[PDB]
DNA sequence: TTTTTTTTTTT
């Protein structure tokens, strides 16, 4: 869908970029389960790496400079 | 107190009423008393008087029509309501319309100055749009409100016009009348837009356009993509929002095709074999009986192209067309064949396409780099006047049942080659947009010319690697003509000779039989048969399909775009 | 004489001819047997009253047979003959069922198949105010709005209700000055005594391939009143029968520059034209060998593939959508996914299942969910149904599965294992239902399926999607001499 | 507003205690002060008010005749 | 608050 971490997408109405907090910002203290750890989008995998590193997601792009606290638990399954 | 005799109008009405009865054809037998016969059965209300005969019978009159055609039109129609009372079965409040034709002298959409308003002209152009048909109020019957009387016969002029005087000395509302609508007089009204024809465009100019207004039984003669020839009067029209600003409008009365392929009057073999003039029919027969015909149409259609004898044949078989069938379930088999050309630079590709598009009638020509998706197939446009989204016809539609010539087919974008495949497959065009839902027919045959990837055609690869079309499209053609410039020398003498001949004897050295006008006739005739298959031919066909698959068989050789 | 020298509209409006017509219709209603000695309008009125329907059908041909003069008066001035026939059928029913006054106290007579079927582009000004029968697809429908029928205002200075004016569908009704306090002013309606009636507007347009031969398809408006509303949905093929009524519009006059009026069909009878005992089926099912006999009944033309015939037949009837007692929600839909090189009648397998099945829809993959749309008629920004909610119980035929977009792919998988969609769109947050069986066909990469790799490679599809399909048929090809004749000959 | 009170503009005449009708229906301010044509305005200080929401009700899923999108009120 | 065409910044 939108992704795991946040994205910056060109809104049809605004014609400008908006911020999409994905799953790891909606899970507050909860737990996130993942499968096929090589299928996730390259950008998305980079961002999940940083999110498990720092425990927050901070995108600095076209018109977006915000921070979202990621507080969840990763239960990953590899292949 | 009483009204004034518009003498120049009534004298003309009288002389026209006389002409209608006195003028007779080659064998006595007054002709405007038999064409005016069918004028009684419902839905017919226009008599078509030729203008050259009104020149024979009289000449002090023609110069009154052709100079006051708007003053004296409301009278040349009453003088047809009296001449037709001799039938007694017409509803007494029905009204008729005179429609001229065959004017001597033509004009151009750029010669329509403002010194022409109110006269009788004649115009030729294409047709771009066609709005829907409407009723229009010509003479309202205002039911008075306080008197309960009926104010009657009030003429509108581009507005509702609300006549405000009553013949009753006690009319409490000289500003209020509820008109009825079951006695008033309506006439149909269609408004189309025409665009300057091709052969008149001054070089380096964008074509102009004007509004014509068909207003009678003539209301759906012109359709989009046609090349009709209108004959009416130029009028001025106000801006009714503030009733100033005026704008020109053509008010056509008759409309007819510009060059009839059969000059009788304008759909099977007999309906057409009737209009065939004696020489026409003794020539078409002669050709149909001709042997080696299949080699005198090539030599007579493309007279300035040395060689490629296997491409002209395909182009011909594309022009004649196959048999279109409809399966009982509701589907439909494609009837016409599509053809693509692919070759080295300067091998006469665009010349086949230009030949076909200048010969054939109703065949359109487009390049690939300067087109669109919504321009080929069909568009959606917001008419703010009606403030609605309506459908605009595209190049694949205003060439219907003809040929669409696409040059440089592989320059089109990735998304513009998709809309064309969606049409080439189902022979239709779907539209699903703002407020529009429709399915349109498209039975065109496509003739496309393309270029191999990286200039030259490499003869060690399949086709799919030499051209950048999609995968589905390359399946919907089923005739390819790969041209190559084999570096030879006996040809490089022949082509040289032919080109220098053509350039030295500009209009001669072209000795084709079957002049181009004649082939159009033969091709409009022979395109109305539906040949069948005999059992022996069916056996032959299945055997040939057997003998074609196995050539592609494994081991010995290889070919491109597998069978 | 029932025909004198006046206008047909004004002949019937006179008291004499009115009463004559009134009494003439009763004698036909009461006494009309049809080839068996059955008073058809005795059993038919009954079957109407056993349902509380207040709508009576009058086949036109029999009216012409038993009545020579009315069936010629009718399509000339039908705004009054269809009013007189109402009061006739009333007094008939209130005699066959004297208590029916407690059910709607008003009867409308429809009329079935006038002999003058017509096109939708050939309506000219000759037909203003004349009964008409046409045909064509319907492409819109507003909601069933209530319209005033017998309005009744109340004065603001006297607490007295004005006269019960009737509402005509061309001009807002205009009350005069209060006959009790002469307080001419802006009155307001009185919601308690006013009578209302249903209302719906549709836009009919020419059938796709019927008459639209070499031109664009025209359209028209229609107005369905009380009993008729919701007789047809966008996509249906109907055949109206209604007065062709015009009315003045001020906008068209300001666009075309000439006095031009709008037209609309006040529909009077809507009869759809679409697709709608066991004792044989007992032994036919008890043949014990109905399998072979049914397999070669689907795929009627396309030769071969008695393999995939089996799977698709399995899919068509379906299975059993049992509800597990452990709250696990197993699904009862069979989803199929064809695949194979181009030229093997996949698309035909889709199109024939479009026909044989019922309530089926269709789409290509090159609209899947409900989306906000500005209505053609109502001009409001409503929500319109997609392409997975129109198969909420039937089948969904997807074509060009590969050409789907990322949003389309992330939206298709949700409905497989959940069969339920949420829409938190600009319109409003809803959660609707979608129970459909998916029948799609993908393509092989490289223009040919090559069975060295697994199928999960030549399909070019996301891996957790193929799991959401039950059957995986692979169409393939080979140069085979003995079948070349078999397919060619066919 | 449930119990509203108005006032003239020029002569400053009041006509108070006016009661609105419930539901979604407004009110027709006089034009005959007893002063120019419509001299009446609302006095915001004296008007009793009550809350009101506006929901949107969709029909149950198992009662749609299954060809279309459910209707709402 | 919808198409369609054309230019320039952005993921
Ligand atoms: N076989 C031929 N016989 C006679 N004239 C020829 C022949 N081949 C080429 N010509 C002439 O050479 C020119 C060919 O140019 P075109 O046919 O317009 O270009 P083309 O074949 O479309 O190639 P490109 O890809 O578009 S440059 C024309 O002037 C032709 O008259
Ligand atoms: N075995 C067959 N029997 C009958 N028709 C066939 C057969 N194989 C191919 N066809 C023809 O091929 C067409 C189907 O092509 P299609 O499968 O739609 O191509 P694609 O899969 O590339 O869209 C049909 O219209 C049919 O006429
Ligand atoms: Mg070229
Ligand atoms: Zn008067
Ligand atoms: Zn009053
Ligand atoms: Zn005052």
């Amino acid at each position: 869908a939108a992704g795991l971490t946040a994205s910056v997408m060109r809104d049809p109405s605004s014609r400008n970029f908006i911020m999409e907090g994905g799953a790891m910002v909606l899970a507050d203290g909860g737990v996130v389960c993942i499968d096929e750890f090589d299928k996730m989008r390259e950008d998305d995998r980079v961002a999940i790496h940083e999110a498990m590193e720092q425990q927050t997601i901070s995108i600095a792009k076209a018109g977006i400079t915000t921070t979202l606290n990621s507080r969840c638990s990763v239960l990953a399954a590899a292949n | 107190h009483l009204e004034v005799r518009d003498e120049v109008a009534e004298k003309c009405q009288k002389l026209f009423l006389d002409f209608l009865e006195e003028f007779q054809s080659s064998d006595g037998e007054i002709k405007y008393l038999q064409l005016a016969e069918e004028l009684i059965r419902p839905e017919r209300n226009t008599l078509v008087v030729s203008f050259v005969d009104l020149e024979q019978f009289n000449q002090q009159l023609s110069t009154t029509i052709q100079e006051e055609f708007y003053r004296v039109y409301p009278y040349l129609c009453r003088a047809l309501k009296t001449f037709v009372k001799d039938r007694k079965e017409i509803p007494l409040a029905k009204d008729f319309y005179v429609a001229f034709q065959d004017l001597p002298t033509r004009h151009k959409i750029r010669e329509l100055t403002s010194s022409r308003i109110g006269l009788l002209t004649r115009i030729s152009g294409q047709v771009v749009r066609t709005h829907p048909v409407h009723p229009e109020l010509v003479s309202g019957t205002f039911l008075c409100l306080d008197c309960q009387t009926v104010i009657r016969d009030v003429e509108q002029q581009f507005k509702y016009t609300q006549p405000n005087i009553c013949r009753n000395p006690v009319c409490a509302n000289r500003r209020r009348f509820l008109l009825d609508t079951n006695k008033s007089r309506f006439v149909d009204f269609q408004k189309v837009r025409i665009q300057e024809t091709q052969a008149e465009l001054p070089r380096g100019s964008i074509p102009r356009s004007l509004e014509v207004i068909l207003r009678a039984e003539a209301v759906e003669s012109a359709q989009a993509g046609d090349k009709c020839d209108f004959t009416g009067t130029l009028i001025v029209v106000p801006d009714v929002s503030k009733l100033l600003s005026y704008r020109l409008v053509f008010l056509a009365c008759c409309v007819a095709p510009t060059n009839p392929r059969f000059g009788g009057k304008e759909q099977t073999a007999e309906s057409i074999k009737n209009q065939m003039t004696v020489k026409e029919w003794e020539k078409v027969f002669e050709m149909s009986q001709d042997k080696n015909l299949y080699h005198n149409l090539c030599t007579s259609l493309f007279p300035t192209i040395h060689g490629n004898d296997e491409v002209k044949r395909g182009v011909l078989l594309m022009l004649f067309g196959g048999v279109p069938k409809t399966t009982g379930e509701g589907t439909s088999l494609r009837g016409d064949i599509n053809v693509c050309i692919v070759g080295d630079p300067s091998t006469a590709k665009s010349q086949f396409l230009k030949h076909v598009e200048e010969f054939s009638p109703r065949a359109v020509y487009t390049s690939g780099k300067a087109s669109s998706a919504a321009g080929l197939t069909a568009a959606v446009v917001r008419d703010e006047e009606s403030h609605e989204f309506v459908i605009e016809a595209g190049a694949l539609m205003l060439a219907d049942n003809g040929v669409c010539c696409i040059d440089e087919f592989d320059k089109m974008d990735v998304r513009d080659q998709v809309a064309i495949h969606e049409a080439m497959e189902q022979q239709t065009i779907s539209i699903t947009k703002a407020g529009v839902k429709a399915t349109l027919n498209a039975r065109t045959s496509i003739l496309a010319a393309a270029n191999p990837i990286s200039g030259h055609y490499d003869r060690s690869k399949s086709l799919k690697q030499n051209i950048n079309l999609s995968a589905p499209i390359m399946s919907r053609f089923d005739l390819f003509f790969i041209l190559v410039d084999e570096c030879n020398e006996v040809t490089d003498y022949a082509i040289a000779r032919r080109i220098v001949d053509l350039h030295s004897r500009i209009e001669e050295s072209i000795d084709r039989v079957y002049s181009l006008d004649d082939i159009r006739r033969y091709l409009l005739f022979a395109r109305q048969f539906k040949p069948k298959i005999s059992k022996e031919s069916e056996d032959f066909i299945v055997e040939q399909y057997k003998h074609l698959r196995q050539r592609d068989g494994s081991g010995v050789t290889k070919s491109s775009w597998r069978i | 004489e029932d025909l004198k020298g006046h206008s047909v509209r004004e002949w019937v409006s006179m008291a004499g001819p009115r009463l004559e017509i009134h009494h003439r219709f009763k004698n036909f209603l009461r006494t009309h047997v049809d080839s068996h000695g059955h008073n058809v309008f005795k059993e038919r009125i009954s079957d109407m009253c056993k349902e509380n329907r207040e709508s009576l059908v009058v086949n036109y041909e029999d009216l012409a047979a038993r009545e020579h003069v009315l069936a010629y008066f009718l399509p000339e001035a039908p705004a009054e003959l269809l009013q007189i026939f109402d009061e006739a059928a009333l007094e008939v029913v209130l005699a066959m069922y004297p208590k029916y006054d407690r059910i709607t106290n008003h009867i409308h007579v429809r009329i079935s198949h006038l002999p003058l079927v017509e096109e939708l582009r050939s309506l000219r000004q000759l037909h203003l105010n004349q009964l008409i029968r046409t045909s064509g697809v319907v492409t819109s429908c507003t909601g069933v709005l209530p319209q005033l029928s017998m309005v009744k205002y109340n004065c603001n200075k006297c607490n007295f209700v004005l006269g019960p004016f009737c509402q005509s569908q061309n001009q807002e009704v205009k009350p005069g000055s209060c006959p009790e306090c002469q307080s001419a002013g802006p009155f307001e309606v009185n919601m308690e005594e006013t009578i209302y009636q249903n209302y719906q507007r549709i836009r009919i347009q020419e059938s796709p391939g019927k008459v639209a031969a070499g031109r664009l398809p025209r359209s028209k408006d229609a107005i369905l009143l009380a009993d008729l509303v919701d007789s047809c949905k966008p996509g249906d093929e109907i055949e109206l029968t209604g007065i062709y009524h015009n009315n003045y519009d001020g906008s068209l006059n300001t666009a075309n520059g000439f006095p031009v009026f709008a037209t609309v069909i006040l529909a009077n009878h809507v009869a759809k034209k679409d697709n709608k005992d066991v004792k044989m089926i007992t032994s036919l099912s008890k043949d014990q060998q109905i399998g072979e006999k049914i397999f070669a009944s689907i795929a009627p033309s396309i030769y071969g593939h008695e393999d995939i015939k089996r799977g698709l037949a399995l899919a068509l009837f379906g299975g059993e959508p049992k509800n597990p007692g452990g709250k696990h929600k197993v699904r009862g839909d069979i989803n199929v996914l064809l695949c194979g090189d181009p030229g093997t009648a996949k698309s035909q397998f889709l199109k024939y299942i479009e026909k044989v099945s019922s309530r089926a829809i269709f789409t290509t993959g090159q609209g899947l969910t409900a989306y906000v749309q500005r209505h053609p008629v109502s001009r409001e920004w409503t929500l319109e149904a997609g392409a997975l909610v129109l198969a909420d119980r039937g089948v969904c035929l997807i074509d060009e599965f590969d050409k789907m977009n990322d949003q389309d792919r992330t939206s298709i998988h949700e409905a497989m294992e959940q069969q339920s969609i949420s829409i938190s769109k600009a319109g409003i947050v809803t959660s609707l239902q979608a129970r459909c069986t998916v029948i799609a066909a993908a393509n092989p990469i490289g223009g040919r399926y090559d069975p060295s790799l697994t199928f999960s490679e030549n399909v070019d599809l996301t891996e957790p999607i193929i799991s959401r399909f039950d059957i995986l048929c692979v169409v393939r090809d080979t140069v085979d001499p003995v079948q070349d004749e078999m397919l060619a000959r066919f | 507003a449930t119990r509203i009170s108005i006032q003239c503009r020029s002569c400053r005449n009041t006509l108070t205690n006016i009661a609105m009708r419930p539901g979604l229906e407004g009110y027709a301010l006089p034009r005959k002060c007893n002063c120019p044509l419509d001299p009446y305005f609302i006095m915001p200080d004296k008007c009793k008010c009550v809350d009101f929401q506006t929901l949107k009700l969709q029909e149950l899923p198992d009662a749609v005749p299954h060809g279309e999108m459910p209707r709402h009120m």
